[PDB]
């Protein structure tokens, strides 16, 4: 139901927000409270004593993390962000969510969807962070802590927290804690605002530059956003001119001449984009016109709203009254021809249907009811025949059926058969087959375009017929339309900005109505009337035909010339102007076919279009040579009413061209269609390119194709899975940009792994003609790629572990991180007593109290211990057995297994260091529940830290990673002269060199460096006024 | 442009102007449909022929050249067209080439159609040139000075050397009689049955001759 | 105006081939197939108040430089005496169009084929290939960036503004159009112009010609600081008070205090710098962008052959036999002269210019060091790279860290009122 709607309007867009809080999406999670308070420690070491907020609370574990929507206000949220949990908790279900085809587990999944899942994570955090920043407050400081600055103030409530927190700068106290000498690194001269804008007295800034606890990514993203947006702004003058030249030089809007401060309005884009979007519209409409009927009606409406046309039967009536006589004859041809009139009730409309058909011509043909036809031969003894036939004669130059005068002549042919006939060498069809039955010029004989093939007395009639036609069949011309910088162009069958017409245009000579009677239509009906005259001058139509009937039919056709309908010049001159002016007001730009007058040699035949290819051919020339999109449809209509319309001209006597248009257009110039269309379809094509780029991270293609993260388990699969991913994205999107269209249809149709947009047509002699687009820019792609590469080094920063692990007897007394490397006990595939494994399996037997063993791929004989290298995937064969074989043999048996997963999420488990025990339970569990698709996030058993030293204690642990990833740890135990126990971490130099380093520029980029979280931003003090408040709309 | 964009450069008093044709073509001159574009072209061709007939150190035309070469339209039909052929011949006769059959003052309608019949055939051009809307060439030293006055659409290949001697005629007419000729041999050889098989598609045999008197 | 259109293909100071590697294209062709990457090129500025930086491309210096290297490689194929399109690799490169558009990986057969050889200094005409030679419009369109390449290519040094001052640039429609952008950042209207010609370059003597003339002219005046709050050009002048840094935002202003007069006499000149630090600046790139259109709509003067390297002389499209030799400088002494004659006017104090110079030349130092360091790194790369070759930017020399030769040029470009 939304299809014509998609040709009617768009959903409400969202382009501007105003961040009434914070932009960056990160807070620290301090989760594990410290061992405090210790006793000989005086309470003098903390701030909860004299109560001013610390920028960071103290905790035994504290790490920076992303969190969306915890510090910011908006009048509008932006569609379902992503946040995670500490490494002590599991969000993993994501991975058992939205794509898995089989699941049962709470801890474990198919390694397949993995890359896809983190992909989704990426793109959704791409999604959420697009808000727009309203420049933020200020207020002069009053305690000499600061430089008395204008602190960035929140005009909303409860801002003192951030002051305390964003500014350990603002912090200062005699004490030596981590934070103390940490912040000692900062200076005081580069705080808060960097700069601003100011002019136009009685105002705030026009833009500002200030320092904020802030990332770089969202900054970069939304700035890119802002910029691409800004690529489309306008200034009054051109909008004024749009009005004007489209106002027919009559109605006014005036441009400002006063000082311009700032008036933002990003709308206008390049032409190719709207071209191709509407092109896709044209794609996904194949083979139905029930959609077209509404707009046809609407056209007739809006044109009826603008025309001084009146329809009148009375002319017909008084005219046909043309006889005075004594009555004994056989017939009254008066009432006969009247049979077409039916001497009002109730003619209202439907003259303009095929006329519109001219204006969207490129797609449909116009015809009339075969029911209107007398399908019954003819005889001059029946002038009903000639009446109807002439009705048809009228209709024909108003008909777009590609056989119009063909069928005209064909009537005649069907009539005088055996009295008069034409040349022919084919009986595929003969002269005795009717209309709606003869289409191609290759159905039209040589004689059909060769008047020489008959003697002009053997059949003078048809000879003069073809001759007349060749000399007089109506002549076409053309005209321009609209303004390109406000409307663009959809004309592709023709040089840009042209608009043909089956008719020749004739300008008028004065602003009044014009009394015009030399029209090729005037002359045209005159032609066919005299043709009838000459016809009936036959010697043979008077062995019983009367002088009375003679003068009757003479004066018949004569007064048929004597008609004074006011439509001919009407449509010949200024109705074209009605067309030109509706064109913009008309939604859904057109496509019309180029025309012939007599040509039968350049008619187009077919249309062929691709959205994708199946072969190694990429050159669109040879590519579309088999891909295709052809639709073709008739529209049957009336000949009676339309002929009448030709035959019924009556207009108001006070009608005058100029003033009528002047008044009429004026109300009729509120139009907002195009802007909404631009927004929607811009977003549309961007979705195209973004989506296919996503795909590109899954598949291979003749397209330039590369991927970098593939080491994450995921592989190609069916088109089913493909479109699965695809529509998941689409739904995320329609959420994100908040509209409710139908979209991606061509992409949700066949093979999306490859695309091609070539659009062509075939002619009377092949000679096809085609077009393909080049895309505009697409920042979101750049963004998401950059992010993929960000996380290409910041995985663990999100609980994401690369590398692998090793299960082994870890029995010692020294305290050191399982995520640290062994002081002395590293193991891999290069040690003695290491073994890698094929499917070699032969278990020995310990009965006979003998030496039990297992057979190596070597072929040796092996007990259960050593340094071994195994594909856990094999463990998942009959893991029941597997576990049963080695549970104890690893428990206190001393085998060592370097083992592979590649990548995963993990799990944390803290505990008192001041005691000892074993970690065998989750050992057993996390082992046993392996399936080919069950894999709990890797557990980890680490004690908890302190401030000082102790005597040591026993320790028994099992497994270690392969690579370092403890970056995620941000810091621990702030209010401390140091963290002694465990390791110690510190607020990384990698985060605030803005002030710690005095030599950094105002801007700097940490790529792929561990990024900052305090950053300078330019907050936008722009204002984007509405499109009507500036423009003075005046008659 | 697809309705025919042709121009004669050499200045009329008409002045700067271009031209398009309409959607009509001549049925007459059996057996040809005739799109007036190429028709008026043929007329220009006749002009150039008439030109090439004589050669006098004062042939007081005002313009040797009046024909029209494609200003626009080269984007709908290739070089194998009859029309491209015509324009070739246009610039050729512009050089000064001329038919190798006696030429009527007015060359019959059917003369024209027969001409068409001929040229339309298979074969090649004698003239390598292929002109351009990018530019139209100036011959080696063809005796005409229209180049000597204009640039607009004109670039000579100074490299050009493909020329001929000079020759024309003072009388061209007809005779009925099958008249004499004498052979003047050459040097090389050939193969016999092969010449037989050659003539096997050329003979006038078989026919009854006028036996005449013995 | 101009119906003749040519270009040239880059040479090398010692490379046997193209230094372009597919990686570059890919990370650019991540989207689309365009030969010009105008959109994110321009948007890659990061608003220009700061730059965008990567290992692959730290500067739009690097960005456009490899853009050039790429397109130099690209043009190789279709453009020959034997013109053509399709099925011959240039590092697996294939177009998909007779208009020579689209860019994807070579077909399997074409993956195996040898790539088309290249040659240096390959000047050609932009009018030979027939297809586009039928569409004037896309031809013009491409030409405005063929020029952007060419001009920077023609010299062993950087870009050049062809500044021009002429009166008729005052007209009613003109100051009208002017009025549209008061209190406006140069960069944004530059964007607007990129738009308003990327759609369609305006016609030869377009209103917008005189406009952009005003734009670049007033720009460079403020740049040297020619005009100011009192010395005003029909009372208009940009600003950016944050001077002393690698980012400026010069913005329209009107001064109701004193106005300076334009004597009759049309003038113009051609400016380059001599410090390869411009990679932080953008304004040069936009000036290039627009001057390309100025050429593609208006036939413009040419420079002396001696003004350019001998091998690159006598070019119909660019190298005439006369025309004002270039104008070079360095931003360091540029802002020096700038602030100095400004205080000469007595609208300052000394310590003002002094504290300017301090931070300015500090930044100069740091970023030159970074430049040279990245140079060293790239060298070591080449040493490790026998086959995957490249230059991030146009290779340079320390010999380019001295005189601006700008001395008399000060008064010269100053006497253009």
């Amino acid at each position: 139901n939304k299809k014509t709607a998609q040709l009617l309007h768009a959903d409400t867009p969202r382009l501007v927000t105003w961040d009434a809080g914070l932009c960056t999406s990160f807070k620290i999670v301090p989760i594990v409270p410290a061992q405090v308070p210790q006793d000989v420690l005086a309470y003098t070491f903390f701030t909860s004593s004299y109560a001013i907020q610390s920028p960071f609370p103290e905790a035994a574990v504290s790490r920076i993390v992303v969190h969306t929507r915890w510090a910011s206000n908006v009048d509008f949220d932006r569609d379902s962000s992503v946040i995670m949990a500490p490494p002590t908790e599991n969000n993993i279900h994501l991975f058992k969510q939205l794509l898995n085809t089989e699941t049962l587990s709470v801890r474990g999944a198919n390694p397949l969807m993995f890359r896809a899942n983190v992909l989704h994570m990426l793109l959704e955090f791409v999604l959420d962070n697009l808000y727009l920043n309203r420049h933020t407050g200020f207020s002069q400081d009053h305690t000499p802590f600061t430089e008395g600055a204008n602190l960035r103030s929140l005009p909303g409530p409860d801002a003192e927290k951030w002051y305390s927190i964003m500014y350990p700068t603002r912090m200062g106290t005699p004490n030596v804690s981590k934070i103390c000498n940490f912040v000692a690194s900062c200076v005081r001269n580069r705080v808060g605002r960097f700069d601003r804008a100011q002019m136009m007295n009685g105002a705030m800034s026009e833009w500002v530059d200030v320092f904020e606890t802030s990332d770089a990514l969202t900054v970069s993203i939304r700035g890119r956003w802002m910029a691409r947006l800004a690529r489309m702004n306008i200034n009054p003058t051109e909008i004024e001119w749009a009005l004007t030249e489209c106002a027919q030089g009559y109605v006014t809007v005036t441009s400002p001449y006063a000082p311009s401060v700032n008036r933002l309005m990003p709308y206008r884009i390049s032409n190719a984009e709207r071209q191709i979007s509407q092109i896709i519209r044209i794609m996904n409409i194949g083979n139905n016109a029930t959609v077209i009927q509404p707009v046809l009606q609407d056209i007739s409406v809006l044109l009826q709203r603008i025309s001084p046309l009146q329809i009148d039967p009375t002319i017909i009536s008084n005219t046909m009254s043309t006889v005075s006589e004594s009555t004994t004859q056989t017939l009254s041809p008066a009432s006969s021809i009247l049979g077409k009139l039916r001497p009002s009730n109730s003619d209202f409309s439907s003259f303009r249907v095929a006329l519109a058909g001219w204006l969207y011509n490129g797609v449909v043909t116009t015809v009339i009811d075969d029911s209107s036809y007398p399908k019954d031969g003819g005889s001059v003894t029946s002038l009903e025949n000639l009446w109807d036939f002439f009705i048809l004669a009228l209709a024909l130059p108003l008909t777009t059926d590609p056989c119009a005068p063909v069928k005209a002549f064909m009537t005649l042919a069907n009539m005088m058969v055996g009295f008069e006939t034409i040349p022919m060498d084919n009986q595929i069809y003969t002269q005795s087959r009717r209309a709606s039955a003869f289409s191609t010029p290759h159905t039209w004989p040589r004689c059909f375009m060769n008047i020489q093939l008959i003697s002009p007395i053997d059949a003078p009639i048809l000879r003069q017929w073809a001759e007349i036609i060749h000399r007089y069949w109506p002549n076409p011309s053309q005209i321009r339309y609209g303004a390109p910088n406000v409307f663009g162009s959809a004309n592709l069958f023709t040089p840009p900005e042209v608009l043909l017409l089956p008719i020749d245009h004739q300008p008028a000579n004065v602003t009044t109505p014009t009394l015009d009677f030399t029209n090729e239509l005037t002359n045209w009906r005159a032609r066919v009337c005299e043709l009838m005259k000459n016809l009936v001058d036959n010697q043979r139509y008077q062995p019983g035909w009367t002088q009375s009937l003679v003068s009757s039919m003479r004066g018949t056709l004569d007064k048929l010339k004597l008609i004074k309908s006011m439509t001919p010049m009407y449509l010949q001159q200024l109705a074209p102007v009605e067309l030109a002016v509706i064109a913009p007001m008309l939604p859904f730009p057109p496509f019309q076919v180029p025309y012939v007058r007599l040509d039968r040699d350049r008619v187009p035949t077919m249309v062929g279009v691709t959205r994708q290819s199946r072969d190694t051919i990429t050159q669109p020339a040879l590519s579309l040579s088999t891909t295709n999109t052809t639709v073709g449809v008739p529209l049957a209509l009336d000949a009676r009413a339309i002929t009448v319309a030709l035959l019924s001209g009556k207009y108001p006597p006070d009608l005058v061209t100029n003033v009528w248009y002047a008044d009429a257009i004026y109300p009729m110039y509120a139009d907002t269609e195009v802007f909404s269309n631009l927004q929607r379809d811009m977003i549309t094509c961007e979705a195209v390119q973004t989506l296919v780029t996503l795909v590109a991270q899954i598949s291979e293609t003749q397209y330039p194709v590369d991927r970098y993260l593939d080491w994450i388990p995921s592989l190609r699969a069916s088109a089913a899975t493909a479109a699965t991913f695809a529509e998941w994205v689409n739904t995320s999107m329609k959420t994100a940009f908040d509209l409710s269209d139908m979209l991606l249809e061509p992409l949700l149709s066949g093979d999306p792994r490859m695309t091609q947009l070539a659009i062509q047509y075939q002619q009377y002699n092949g000679r096809t003609f085609n077009v393909i687009p080049e895309m505009p820019g697409s920042v979101i792609a750049d963004c998401v790629q950059l992010t993929a590469e960000v996380f290409n080094h910041e995985y663990n920063l999100f609980g994401i572990a690369r590398g692998d692990i090793i299960i082994g007897r870890v029995q010692s007394t020294h305290l050191w991180s399982p995520l640290a490397p062994p002081p002395d006990l590293v193991f891999d595939r290069d040690t003695p007593g290491v073994h890698i494994f094929g499917r070699d399996c032969r278990i020995s037997f310990g009965m006979n109290g003998a030496a039990p063993m297992i057979r190596d791929e070597t072929g040796m004989m092996v007990p259960f211990e050593g340094n071994w290298i195994f594909p856990l995937a094999l463990w998942q064969m009959n893991t029941r057995y597997f576990n049963q074989q080695f549970d104890a043999w690893i428990k206190t048996g001393e085998l060592r297994i370097r083992i592979e997963m590649g990548a995963y999420p993990y799990m944390l488990h803290y505990y008192d260091p001041r005691q000892y025990a074993n970690a065998w339970n989750l050992t057993s569990a996390w082992l046993e529940e392996i399936t080919p698709t069950s894999i709990p996030s890797v557990p980890f058993m680490v004690p908890i830290s302190s401030d000082h030293d102790i005597s040591s204690a026993p320790a028994v642990q099992y497994i270690i990673s392969t690579e370092y990833n403890d970056r995620s740890l941000f810091c621990t135990n702030s209010s401390s002269p140091q963290t002694i126990a465990g390791p110690d971490k510190h607020i990384p130099v990698e985060r605030y060199n803005i002030l710690t380093n005095p030599d950094a520029p105002p801007t700097q980029i940490q790529l792929p460096e561990v990024v900052d979280l305090y950053n300078v931003v330019t907050r936008y003090a722009y204002e984007t006024p509405p499109i009507t408040a500036v423009v003075m709309g005046v008659p | 442009s697809s309705a025919g964009v042709l121009v004669h450069y050499d200045k009329p008093t008409n002045g700067h102007h271009y031209l398009l044709g309409t959607l009509t073509q001549m049925v007459s001159a059996p057996p040809y449909i005739i799109n007036a574009t190429d028709a008026m072209l043929l007329e220009s061709c006749l002009e150039q022929f008439s030109a090439n007939v004589r050669a006098r150190p004062a042939q007081p035309v005002t313009r040797l050249d009046q024909c029209y070469h494609l200003r626009w339209g080269a984007q709908y039909v290739g070089e194998d067209s009859l029309t491209y052929r015509l324009g070739v011949l246009s610039l050729l006769a512009t050089n000064g080439y001329q038919l190798a059959r006696p030429i009527p003052r007015q060359l019959t309608n059917r003369w024209l159609s027969s001409f068409v019949s001929q040229i339309m055939s298979d074969g090649v051009n004698e003239t390598p040139l292929w002109p351009q809307e990018r530019y139209v060439q100036i011959a080696y030293d063809s005796p005409s000075v229209v180049d000597g006055a204009t640039q607009y659409g004109y670039v000579r290949k100074n490299q050009l050397r493909l020329g001929m001697r000079i020759s024309a005629l003072q009388s061209l007419s007809d005779t009925p009689s099958p008249v004499q000729w004498l052979p003047q041999y050459t040097i090389d050889q050939a193969a016999m049955d092969e010449g037989d098989l050659m003539v096997s598609r050329l003979t006038q045999l078989p026919l009854r001759p006028d036996y005449g008197n013995i | 105006a101009r119906a003749a259109f040519l270009f040239k293909t880059v040479g090398f100071g010692g490379l046997q081939n193209v230094p372009i590697n597919d990686e570059l294209s890919s990370h650019l062709l991540r989207a689309g197939n365009s030969p010009w990457q105008l959109t994110q090129f321009l948007d890659w500025i990061s608003l220009g108040r700061g730059l965008a930086t990567s290992a692959l491309v730290p500067t739009a210096g690097s960005r456009y430089y490899q853009m050039s290297c790429l397109l130099s490689g690209t043009l190789q194929i279709p453009f020959r005496p034997n013109h053509r399109w399709g099925d011959i690799r240039f590092l697996r490169l294939v177009w998909s169009a007779p208009t020579l558009d689209g860019l994807v990986v070579a077909p399997p057969q074409v993956l195996a084929q040898p790539a088309l050889q290249a040659q240096a200094d390959r000047v050609y005409d932009c009018d030979d290939y027939p297809f586009l030679a039928r569409d004037p419009r896309f031809k013009h369109r491409v030409y405005q960036q063929l020029s952007a390449v060419t001009l920077l290519n023609l010299t062993g040094f950087g870009p050049i503004s062809y500044v021009r001052v002429d009166e008729d640039m005052w007209s009613g429609d003109v100051n009208q159009l002017l009025m549209n952008y008061f209190g406006h950042t140069f960069a944004e209207i530059a964007y607007t112009l990129c738009q308003a010609s990327a759609n369609r370059p305006w016609e030869h003597d377009g209103t917008y010609a005189r406009m952009t003339q005003i734009i670049l002219s007033l720009f460079w005046l403020s740049y040297v600081g020619v005009i100011h709050q009192q010395n005003t050009y029909r009372t208009f002048y940009f600003q950016c008070n944050r001077r002393g840094d690698a980012a400026e935002v010069w913005i329209l202003s009107c001064s109701l205090n004193h106005s300076a007069q334009i004597r009759p006499g049309n003038r113009s000149l051609f400016v380059m710098p001599t410090s390869p630090d411009w990679n932080m600046d953008v304004n040069l790139i936009l000036s290039s962008t627009l001057t390309g259109c100025l050429c593609s709509g208006s036939q413009l003067p040419l420079i002396d052959n001696n003004s350019v390297p001998a091998v690159s002389r006598n070019i119909h499209g660019w190298t005439g036999r006369a025309g004002n030799q270039l104008h070079g400088f360095q931003v360091r002494r540029m802002v020096t002269e700038f602030c100095d004659r400004l205080r000469r006017d007595g609208v300052m104090t000394q310590a003002q210019q002094n504290q300017i110079e301090a931070l300015a030349d500090q930044t100069q130092q740091f970023k030159r060091d970074k430049l040279e360091a990245w140079a060293r790194e790239d060298d070591q790369y080449n040493q490790a790279n026998p086959n995957s070759t490249m230059f991030r930017t146009k290779p340079f020399t320390n010999a380019q860290w001295g005189r601006g030769n700008t001395g008399a040029t000060s008064a010269a470009i100053a006497a253009l009122i």
